[PDB]
């Protein structure tokens, strides 16, 4: 794994072409995270 | 170590972690080839995951980041699609959860849109689709997403032309 920049403990990436679309976020320690809800689901075909 | 609770459809718990799946479905640039094409989800079922040792892994260092970052976790709650949600959930993210091709490096991707890391589930991309029909936009079959806690701390700010 690679490391966060220096002073950092994550990376926040923001859109800045599409208005519409939502922040995508990267740590680099795993004990960063906890996985804390398993959603089973199907995706719906549009009516 | 672990357990999975299942939750009642009827529990407040349930209805605001589909609230959060639901409303944060977006349409993406690829037209829907890498994760295929809905505006939203059939919820069949959510359910907690308890492993007190993965959790006490978990608050332990979000009290080292929080004291490094003026008394500031920045705990947000994420997305993470993956074929090794099994894995996960039994033996905690590590560096084999580590997306080397990724947009800011080596490290672990979360998403605030539920309908990104839908694009995840079956591989880099989408992968080959679901393992029966080999179909990306599957309507059939089964997926599963992670929601996760997440700890930011000082985060640093990337504008991607995304
Ligand atoms: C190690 N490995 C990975 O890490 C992924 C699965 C998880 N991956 C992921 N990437 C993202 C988001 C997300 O939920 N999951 C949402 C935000 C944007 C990117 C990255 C790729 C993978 C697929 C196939 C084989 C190996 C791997
Ligand atoms: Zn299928």
């Amino acid at each position: 794994m690679a490391h966060s920049p220096p002073g950092h403990h994550s990376v926040t990436g923001r859109p800045s072409v599409n208005g519409l679309a939502l922040a995508e976020y990267v740590i680099y320690r795993g004990e960063q995270a906890y996985p804390e809800y398993l959603i089973t689901y199907q995706i719906m075909r549009p009516e | 170590g672990t357990i999975l609770i299942d939750l009642s459809p009827d529990d407040k718990e349930f209805q605001s972690v589909e609230e959060e799946m639901q409303s944060t479905v977006r349409e993406h640039r690829d037209g829907g080839h890498a994760g295929g094409i809905f505006n939203r989800y059939n919820i069949l079922k959510i359910q907690k995951v308890c492993n007190k040792k993965l959790w006490e892994r978990y608050t332990h260092r979000r009290k080292e980041v929080s004291e490094e970052n003026h008394n500031h976790a920045n705990e947000r709650m994420l997305f993470h699609g993956s074929p090794f949600v099994n894995a996960i959930i039994h033996k905690g993210f590590d560096e084999r959860h580590a997306y080397i091709g990724g947009m800011f490096g080596a490290g672990i991707y979360f998403a605030e849109n539920s309908s990104k890391s839908n694009q995840y589930v079956y591989g880099i991309g989408g992968g080959t689709g679901c393992p029966v029909h080999k179909d990306r936009s599957c309507y059939i079959c089964h997926r599963q997403l992670l929601f996760c806690r997440v700890t930011l701390g000082k985060s640093f700010l990337q504008f991607s032309a995304m």
